DNA sequence: CCGAGCAGCGTACTTGTGAGCGGATA
DNA sequence: TATCCGCTCACAATGCCACACGCGCTGCTCGGCCG
């Protein structure tokens, strides 16, 4: 089966691997993120209920006053998205939250609270996204790029190389929470471990451990093992375990139980370990020099005097040993030290600790936390417990605890959002083990450790940032507010909640207006992953390790899509099938491979679970019933490609496109070009500009049917049906009875958007693609938007292209285009510039938009209307008054009599200043629309009245269509009601019943039904009138503009810019360039048939910049045209539908084992004619990104037509008229006009205004400003001679205000001689330095 | 643009650059560390002459 | 003075203020309060706090730098004082004396102009009218057309026809100054005679772009005018394009031909064994050109021709000798471009990139520079013309795939299979396995690349009074690569043959190469590995351009402190130069 | 209206290099 | 008391161009005030 949009023009596809999972929603990421934000979520999960159950309730300072929370609700949108974009208001919704205030009297620890006040309050408004995932803040539609940061938890970094220049590897354990303060355990070139908090001073970890109710003994017994040295009768015996002595040479005679085991100088091997274990020996004979090198663990206080003799962390000496032997302490607890098993790191860290108890530890740690202000053990412990053990400054979320437990080999996955002592113990143990060699360091360039955050998470974060301030405010207000003060309404405040959310959505490094110039640009802008911004690495202080792509990005991060420039690899694009995980990671769909069959079931694998299983390749040749054609298949076990068997395989790829992004997937033959050219084309295909007539791309990739639909630029049919009323502006769809609503239904009205300004000043417009009576299905396309064609993405245009040097006009990168393209209106676009003039409320009288501009020619006023605004459709070329802006400067209180008299007799209006806005010099165009908005209270002019009447008439037409439909329905109903009285009906109700409902006879049922229908009619009329009045009041109410302004006037100038030598164009394989010049048709090459080629490229840029695929594409394009040509030869010559169907079937049944397998016998023999009409200009061919066609397929497709197999045709020169030897290849190529046309680059300034702070010419093109002479240009000039030239360029032409005037006067009369003079800026620094105590003085 | 004025300070003030130039010139001109000079200037201690 | 801290009344409630004025107001407030406090006989602590506040205001306005306390709106950096206004990238010593904006300039994209000579460049009409307004004004005042300056302005804005000839007169010998956006060396700024071109883009000579390293992907070049007799004569004398042919670093010319012209000349010189006009005789280059234009003979054919070559004696004599050579028709035709100075053996070759470079070098060394520029101009003209007339074109069939490539891949696969079997059996370890698979794959890649190379230099046979005669390949891609026009040996090798080994995130070589080539479909993991290896190489340039700029800055800082002023010192100390023979041979 | 006090709270760390100031052990 | 070494602080990082958008100790109270 095929949809109706496919039956209009079905696109021939290629490929042999049939897909198993359909392409998901392209905008599903942001849509799902926003849907998981505004919804009633139980158990306080993500969105808004987390901020309501983690913050509320709130209690005063033991005031027995609590503020509870019940629920929240989103208000209705105060404006439609269209009206929102028009008025520039925020597309937001109120937040009605039902709070609960419970207050009780004093002296009640748990007294039953009374006088519960459950009140609903409105606290700020939240912006909503449309069905396209775009936020309309102020007229423009901005978006939020999903950021990529480090997942909360722990990391184990290995610092080496340039670390302290010691050549020793260091291991640092960084614990980073989701919201709070960081922690870092670090090492030194020595064996000393230290701790730090937020890059503070280096302090040992023993003190930060002792602060958490711990002692040195607990430290050593938790970190180090237990070594027993007993004081026997003699020899100071010691317990032996055969595992500790491994790696250490015997420094004495290892003997026990009267049986020698190891001599002095022999190591104990595994066999010796087994021999000593088979005897089960513990006690041996150990000399004194062995214990004399160890260190005592615990303090061994004497019992005769009660004084400590051998303190902790002190190696045993002669006196200490004598004291511990003469006191009576037999049991000796010591620690173990072995650089290969347990390196000494707790002993040195304990001995470097200046503190010994928990109290002084807190004091020192606080003295570190904040310099000075030493507390009497009051602020030390409280700050220490608030920075790392309180939910107020430590918000490690569920993902943080999950990573914490998974990293430490902990069986659990959940816990608490607060740190713990044993957690620090475990992470320090892990650091010690990773230093000793046990374990591996956790790399940071791994997606398992890199977590993404969508718009919902940052929105909730900003909501909490505002909520903490509102909580501080309400707590300081309730801290002394007693019982029975007021309802819980003024206790809360709108600010800064609304302020915080507005500054987040409006002004941030990631909340950015989206490039509304290309549907593909829109799809690739929302599916973007950023690493900068809040909590991200700066672009000027990044390393080469983050820019590179990790092999874990297979199917998760696209490696061939990144902006070319400073941020390479930092800004990426999300894969097509990629999804976000519950915790915030990126999952990829795969197929579960069983022992014998590859089941067609989907499993979303995570980044951490990558190395666990093995993934098969997408293009792996497989037989039927899920079996591989070869036992030896290619796979990847753990981030490394390898070759496995048909049994070890566990998972298979879902498709061949899961690696490429949606942006680069539109590039055909992507497996036949280098990464550099494909990357450059991916960044250029995003910057395409729609033309006047978008042409369908011949060499498609199949994805064009999705990007055009999944975007928000095409009018998608929400409900299928028949197209009743077609119009260039609106479309009416009559819903079919099967899916129509069973009660109070109607028809759908899709109001297309006309030529309106976009974010990139690009003409965006929607055009219909269906006619009357054509049935449409639900989800089908209804009207083609910008750069679309019959529900298919049409970025640029296909043209006849050849590859041969043509007199150097394709010298390096330049393209040559025939005059046919500029003649056929092919590469001409429209630019819509917005010019705004505001009538600010100034002193000495307000500003007016009157039209009586004095001291100006009447021809300049002839363009304005009676109000002062130019008409709709007036051409302007140079600076012309298009708005009548005046500003009073002199005397106030202009009397209306004399005011109108000035326009008739007497003098003119002096207090004007001629502040009327005009268009900048150079830019031309035709005004097409005017936008005016007034301040509340200010009387509107007549043009605002006209435009509001126009929009009211549009709404009136819509509501009148609805009313007439419902009224015809109701009157058919009344005909069916009084049909019992058919004779009176047919005699006096044919014409007049449409206005003479008043009738009556046989009341018993007739009066009941008639009164019920009159009730329904009157209710319908009243409801329609109420809706109309609400719409009118919504479209007529004034709009707030700015503090101290009257009204804002916006005008749109739409200029049609065509192709011309200077514009920049490119294909889709990284073959960019500038158009050389326009050549006539008689000068361009042409084939032996007489068809001149429109474009010729440089065939020399193909070998070096290795992108051969385009050439393939070109060949394929030719084949496409061939089919179309044949179809033309079958359409121009009237041919029976049988031959046409046979040819189309032969074309669609090409011998390539394609998964298409369409059947032409199922068509109605009438839609075949429409299809052939849609194919006469070419045959749209689809090829996958990796399952594309081989060379033989293109060869046999060319063989289907009369085109040559080689693809190279002999061309005849247009100028000379001879035959070009070495037959040049020629075909059809899809090309794009970039958004870098010459009309916004060429600029020159002779003399203009100068800056006020420094006498220097201005810069830029918007203002009349010249270029800038850089310092490197000064170096280049100094390399040459040109002392006079440099003095002229730097002093007289740039800085000398008295010199440039003299130079101008000398030039305007023919005097080529300058004066060095003295630079003002030199004199400026001269003055400043003179003004400073370090003065200066010119000498002779 | 070129003509200037003057503020008549009732209390003469020493320049800051001769104090925090790292090292300071007055600190080496007076053979006195920068800490004593900063404590004298900011009105916390005295110094004989 | 107030001019350096201007307070213009901005439209609306917003005002354009300067921060130094706030500190000025603060210090004036504190000074006034001190003057008023010391007159009422205030005690010590209040006047001491007042003096402390005054001193703090002074040391804050002089320089706004503290330990960690900085007052500002949102820039995370405090307000700039006069000292901070002197220092920094945006300070006076970096923004207002080093790089300054200059008027009478323009900026536009570059376009290839193949008709213009090397000593000239194109200039748009509107840009020319905008960049020479006062010259037109003065010429109109010189003539009896414009009475006042306002009349001349109204005329030039009216855009009539009597202004175009005035423009042609004022841009007849007035050279302009072209400049590239990054100026690495002095060649980034040159002088050119402007010719009026219709459009909106700057037409540039094709060859000179190599001096700027400016491709035509949308580069925006700047243009300036001397506006001074001294400056005009200087630009005509030194900064002109013709006066700068040799690089400041190496004596090799910066006038080396580009890819299009060298490809055209290589096609014109590469001769086959059998074609139209084979084995005939000609009487001169003009008759050869006529025979080629008539189509009776091919472009390249071994033909005994007669020419006249001029040789320079010890003095300024040029002896002409008429000799009969045995070369192709293309070389004899191109001989009309070579002046009398060079001999004939300089063109009796394939004329590759290095060949034509050394040809231009010898021409400049023998005949000087005055005819060398015309020689290069005619070289470019004929190269473009004959490259257009040739019809060079790369196609999907022009790249031949070796037959035994599959067999070599199978051999390498069997070798790696038996090596992995030996590793699994416990005979060899993993490190030696890697070291033994890397060189095996390298040898296989070398074998298949040599096979592709010998298969590309063959298959071009044609009956020449016989049955089979091997000759130089007329293939398009081989003519583009071997001639050194745009493609190198490694590029065409990795294109036609297997790409070979790749890199890894650590930087080492992955033990599994890419057994596919661009002509064949690449597997998804192969493309993934290749783009991983290529993203690093791509990012190196973007992360290195700024470091190279900073290095050039430091180097010119240490430099530019001297000029040559003395002719000779009269010393004898020096260094003993010797060729570098350390390591290898030399 | 201007200046001083009163107040709840108000106000770069990424990597590399050079310089100054202790600083601990012989 | 010297001297190699460690802690602390100051200074660097667009080299150029083009376009677009936008404001983070002030609020409150008590001594002195010439057109
Ligand atoms: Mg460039
Ligand atoms: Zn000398």
């Amino acid at each position: 089966v095929y949809s109706y949009t496919e039956k209009k023009r079905i696109r021939k596809d290629f490929g042999k691997r049939p897909q198993v999972l359909d392409v998901p929603y392209l905008l599903s990421i942001q849509l799902d993120s926003f849907q998981k934000f505004i919804e009633q979520d139980p158990e306080g999960q993500y969105g808004l209920e987390a901020a309501f159950r983690s913050v509320f309730p709130i209690q005063s300072y033991s005031g027995n006053s609590e503020l509870q929370y019940v629920s929240y609700r989103l208000g209705e949108p105060v404006f439609d998205v269209q009206e929102c974009q028009i008025r520039g208001v925020t597309y937001s919704a109120p937040l009605r939250v039902k709070l609960r205030l419970v207050i009780y009297e004093r002296e009640a620890p748990e007294g039953t609270v009374k006088d519960i006040k459950e009140q609903e309050v409105y606290m700020g408004e939240i912006p909503l996204m449309t069905d396209n995932g775009t936020f309309v803040i102020n007229g423009t539609e901005r978006v939020i790029v999903s950021q990529l940061h480090r997942s909360p938890g722990v990391f184990f970094d290995s610092d080496k190389g340039k670390t302290h220049s010691s050549g020793k590897v260091l291991y640092n354990a960084r614990i980073i929470p989701y919201r709070g303060s960081w922690l870092d355990f670090e090492f030194d070139p020595k064996d000393n471990l230290f701790v730090r908090i937020d890059r503070r001073r280096k302090l040992p970890a023993t003190i930060i451990l002792r602060a958490l109710n711990y002692t040195t003994e607990q430290i050593l017994d938790l970190f180090f093992e237990k070594v027993i040295f007993e004081i026997r009768d003699n020899k100071l015996q010691m317990e032996l375990v055969p595992e500790r002595l491994r790696g250490e040479t015997a420094s004495f005679d290892i003997e026990a139980n009267g049986k020698v085991y190891v001599e002095k100088g022999r190591r104990i091997t595994a066999r010796h370990i087994r021999q000593l274990e088979k005897d089960d020996v513990k006690l041996i004979e150990v000399p004194v020099e062995y214990i004399a090198g160890k260190v005592v663990a615990k303090d061994y206080i004497d019992e005769s005097t009660g004084e400590l003799i051998c303190a902790a962390n002190m190696e045993l000496s002669l006196d200490l040993l004598a004291k511990l032997s003469q006191s009576g302490h037999k049991r000796i607890e010591t620690l173990f030290t072995n650089d290969l098993d347990h390196g000494p790191y707790i002993s040195e860290t304990l001995r470097v600790d200046p503190t010994n108890d928990r109290l002084s530890a807190l004091v020192e740690i606080y003295r570190m936390m904040r310099p000075g202000e030493p507390p009497t053990r009051e602020a030390a412990e409280s700050l220490f417990e608030n920075l790392f053990f309180s939910e107020d400054r430590y918000d490690l979320s569920a993902v943080g605890r999950m990573k914490f437990n998974r990293s430490l080999l902990r069986e659990e996955i959940e816990g608490s959002g607060i740190l713990s002592k044993d957690d620090i113990i475990d992470v320090m143990k892990k650091l010690i083990d990773i230093r000793n060699g046990k374990g591996e360091v956790d790399d940071i360039d791994h997606l398992g450790n890199r977590r993404i955050r969508s718009v919902g998470e940052m929105a909730e974060n900003q909501f909490r940032v505002g909520l903490v301030r509102v909580e501080r405010a309400v707590k300081e207000r309730l801290s002394l507010g007693d019982l029975d003060t007021l309802m819980p309404q003024d206790m809360i405040n709108a600010k800064p909640i609304s302020a915080a959310v507005k500054e987040f959505f409006g002004s941030s490094q990631l909340s950015q207006f989206m490039d509304q110039n290309n549907p593909l640009s829109e799809i690739t802008h929302k599916r973007r992953i950023s690493a900068l911004g809040p909590g991200g690495l700066t672009r000027e202080r990044a390393g080469f390790e983050v820019r590179d792509v990790h092999p874990t990005h297979y199917g998760r991060v696209c490696p061939i899509e990144t902006p070319e420039g400073p941020n390479i690899g930092l800004i990426n694009s999300l894969s097509v099938y990629a999804q976000t995980n519950e915790y915030g990671f990126l999952e990829t769909p795969y197929r579960k491979v069983t022992d014998g069959v590859v089941t067609d079931e989907i499993h979303y694998l995570s980044a951490i679970e990558e190395g666990n299983y093995v993934i098969a390749q997408a293009n792996s040749n497989l037989d039927e019933e899920g079996h591989f054609v070869e036992d030896l298949v290619t796979c990847r076990s753990k981030g490394e490609s390898s070759l496995f068997s048909r049994d070890q395989v566990d998972y298979m790829d879902v498709s061949t496109q899961q690696v490429v992004s949606v942006g680069a997937s539109l590039i055909p033959f992507l497996e036949h070009d280098d990464a550099n050219r494909a990357l450059m084309g991916a960044n250029m295909q995003r910057q395409a500009v729609p033309t006047l007539r978008a042409d369908k791309p011949l060499v498609g990739t199949g994805m064009e049917r999705a990007v055009a639909v999944d975007s928000g630029v095409t009018a998608v049919a929400k409900r299928g049906g028949v197209v009743q009323y077609v119009d260039a502006s609106r479309i009416v769809i009559k819903v079919n009875e099967d899916e129509m609503y069973p009660g109070e239904a109607g028809i759908d009205i899709y109001n297309l958007t006309k030529y309106t300004r976009s974010n990139q000043n690009t003409c965006i417009n929607q055009m219909p693609c269906v006619s009357l009576g054509e049935p449409v299905e639900r989800g089908d396309v209804l009207a083609d938007g910008p750069s679309t064609d019959l529900g298919e993405l049409a970025l640029g245009q296909n043209m006849r292209v050849a590859f041969m040097p043509w007199n150097g006009y394709n010298f390096e990168d330049s393209i040559l285009v025939s005059e046919r393209v500029v003649q056929e209106d092919r590469f001409t676009t429209i630019h819509i510039q917005e010019l705004a003039c505001v009538s600010r409320d100034t002193k000495l009288g307000p500003e007016e938009i009157t039209a009586d501009i004095p001291n100006v020619g009447e021809a300049a006023l002839s363009k304005l209307d009676e109000s002062g605004i130019v008409y709709i459709g007036a051409e302007v070329t140079g600076g012309d008054i298009l708005v009548g802006k005046v500003t009073p400067k002199g005397e106030t209180q202009l009397t209306p009599e004399e005011k109108l008299l000035r326009a008739i007799f007497g003098e003119k209006a002096s207090d004007v200043k001629d502040s009327s806005l005009r268009v900048p010099n150079g830019v031309s165009g035709t005004v097409i629309d005017v936008q005016v908005f007034t301040r509340d209270g200010v009387e509107k002019d007549k043009r605002a009245l006209e435009i509001e009447e126009m929009q009211l008439k549009q709404a009136k037409k819509d509501l009148s269509e609805e009313l007439q439909i419902l009224e015809a329905g109701l009157f058919s109903r009344i005909r069916a009601v009084l049909v019992a009285g058919g004779v009176e009906a047919e005699k006096l109700d044919k014409l007049p019943r449409d206005r003479w409902l008043e009738l009556g006879l046989t009341d018993e049922e007739k009066q009941n039904q008639l009164e019920q229908l009159a009730e329904q009619y009157d209710e319908l009329k009243h409801e329609f009138e109420k809706k109309l009045e609400a719409k009118r009041r919504k479209i007529t109410q004034g709009d707030d503009l700015a503090p101290g302004v009257l009204k804002i006037v916006k005008v749109y100038l739409a200029v049609k810019r065509r192709i011309q030598p200077g514009d920049k164009m490119a294909g889709r394989h990284g073959n960019k360039g500038v158009i050389s010049k326009i050549n006539p048709i008689e000068d361009m090459p042409y084939d032996e048939n007489g068809t001149p080629v429109d474009i010729v490229l440089n065939p020399l840029g193909v070998p070096s910049r290795m992108n051969i695929g385009q050439i393939l594409e070109t060949h394929l394009g030719m084949a496409a045209k061939g089919i179309g040509d044949k179809i033309n030869a079958m359409l121009k010559q009237q041919q029976e539908v049988a031959k046409l169907r046979e040819f189309i079937q032969r074309a669609y049944d090409l011998g390539a084992d394609v998964r298409q397998k369409v059947d032409l016998s199922t068509f109605s023999d009438e839609e075949v004619m429409r299809l052939a009409e849609n194919l006469r200009k070419g045959m749209p061919i689809a090829t996958p990104v990796f399952d594309g066609a081989k060379e033989a397929e293109i060869k046999e497709l060319l063989k289907l037509g009369d085109l040559p197999t080689s693809g190279q045709i002999r061309l005849y020169d247009g100028r000379t008229g001879e035959q070009f030897e070495r037959p040049v290849t020629v075909g059809y190529m899809y090309m794009l006009k970039l958004n870098h046309l010459v009309d916004d680059k060429m600029h020159a300034r002779s003399t203009g205004s100068y800056s006020l702070v420094t006498q220097q010419p201005l810069g830029g093109k918007a203002q009349f400003g010249g270029q800038r002479f850089g310092e490197m240009e000064v170096w280049a000039l100094e390399a040459y001679g040109a002392a006079y030239t440099l003095q002229e360029m730097l002093t007289v032409k740039s800085d000398d205000v008295n010199g440039r005037t003299k130079m101008y006067k000398n030039i305007v009369d023919g005097n080529h001689q300058m004066e060095p003079g003295m630079p003002e800026s030199f004199n400026v620094l001269l003055k400043e330095i003179r003004s400073l105590g370090i003065n200066i003085e010119l000498e002779d | 643009r070129e003509r200037m004025g003057h503020i008549e300070l009732a209390s003469p003030t020493a320049h800051i650059w001769f104090l925090k130039s790292l090292p300071s010139r007055i600190g080496l001109l007076l053979d006195m560390p920068l800490r004593d000079i900063e404590r004298v200037l900011y009105f916390e201690s005295y110094v004989v002459i | 003075p107030p001019d350096l801290r201007p307070l213009v009344p901005l439209d609306g409630g917003r005002f354009a203020t300067s921060d130094l004025n706030d500190l000025y107001r603060r210090v004036i407030n504190r000074n006034n309060r001190l003057k008023r406090l010391l007159d009422l006989a205030a005690p010590d602590i209040i006047v001491r706090n007042e003096k402390r506040m005054l001193q703090e205001a002074v040391d804050a306005l002089l320089d706004n730098g503290r330990r960690g306390r900085a007052i500002t709106g949102s820039n995370k950096r405090p307000l700039k004082s006069l000292a901070d206004m002197i220092k920094g990238k945006q300070g006076r010593f970096r923004q207002n004396l080093l790089g300054k904006r200059v008027d009478y300039s323009g900026r536009s994209v570059i376009t290839v102009g193949p008709y213009l000579r090397l000593h000239q460049c194109g200039l748009p009409k509107k840009m020319a009218l905008e960049l020479f307004k006062p010259f037109i004004y003065g010429k109109l005042e010189l003539r009896g057309l414009a009475t006042t300056i306002k009349a001349a302005k109204k005329m030039v804005e009216r855009e009539e026809a009597v202004v175009w000839d005035i423009l042609d007169e004022v841009i007849r010998e007035h050279p302009v100054l072209l400049n590239r956006a990054p100026t690495l060396h002095r060649l980034g700024i040159q002088a050119f005679e402007p010719v009026l071109i219709e459009g909106k883009a700057i037409q540039l000579h094709p060859l000179v772009c190599a001096a700027y390293n400016a491709d035509f992907d949308g580069d925006q070049m700047a243009v300036h005018v001397p506006l001074t007799l001294e400056a005009q004569l200087e630009a005509r004398a030194l900064m002109m394009s013709t006066n700068n042919i040799l690089s400041p670093a190496n004596g090799e010319p910066i006038i080396v031909p580009s890819q299009d012209v060298v490809l055209g000349l290589y096609y014109m010189t590469r001769d086959c064994v059998n074609a139209k006009g084979e084995g005939m005789v000609l009487t001169g280059p003009k008759e050869a050109e006529r025979l080629y234009r008539s189509g009776l003979a091919s472009l390249h054919a071994r033909v005994k021709v007669r020419i006249t070559e001029y040789e320079k004696d010890a003095n300024g004599e040029l002896v002409a000798k008429t000799s009969l050579k045995d070369t192709t028709v293309g070389r004899a035709i191109l001989w009309m471009i070579v002046p009398k100075g060079l001999p004939y053996s300089i063109v009796n070759q394939a004329l590759g990139k290095k060949a034509i470079s050394k040809m231009l070098n010898t021409c400049y060394r023998i005949l000087g520079l005055k005819p060398t520029v015309i020689f290069a101009d005619q070289i470019m003209y004929t190269g473009f013309a004959y490259a257009a007339r040739s019809g060079a074109s790369v196609g999907i069939d022009d790249m031949v795939i070796p037959e035994k490539k599959h067999e070599i891949i199978s051999e390498a696969e069997a070798e790696v299979a038996e090596i992995q079997e030996q590793f699994q059996s416990g005979l060899v370890t993993a490190g030696e396995r890697y070291n033994k698979v890397i060189d095996i794959w390298a040898a296989a890649n070398d074998r298949v690349s040599k096979a592709m190379m010998d298969n590309l230099q063959t298959e071009t046979v044609i009956n020449r009074d016989g049955q089979e005669e091997k000759q130089v390949s007329f293939n398009s891609i081989y003519m583009m690569a071997d001639s050194g026009a745009r493609g190198s040996a490694a590029q065409i090798r990795q294109l036609a043959g297997m790409r070979g080994l790749m890199a890894k995130p650590d930087g080492s070589i992955i033990e599994t190469p890419i057994t596919a080539n661009f002509r064949e479909g690449l597997n998804v993991l192969q493309y993934f590995i290749s783009t991983h290896g290529a993203r690093k190489g791509l990012a190196d340039t973007a992360l290195k351009t700024a470091n190279s700029g900073y290095l050039t800055r430091r180097l010119v800082d240490v430099a530019q402190d001297l000029v040559v002023t003395e002719d000779d010192c009269g010393t004898h100390e020096g260094i003993m130069m010797t060729p570098v023979i350390e390591g290898g041979d030399v």
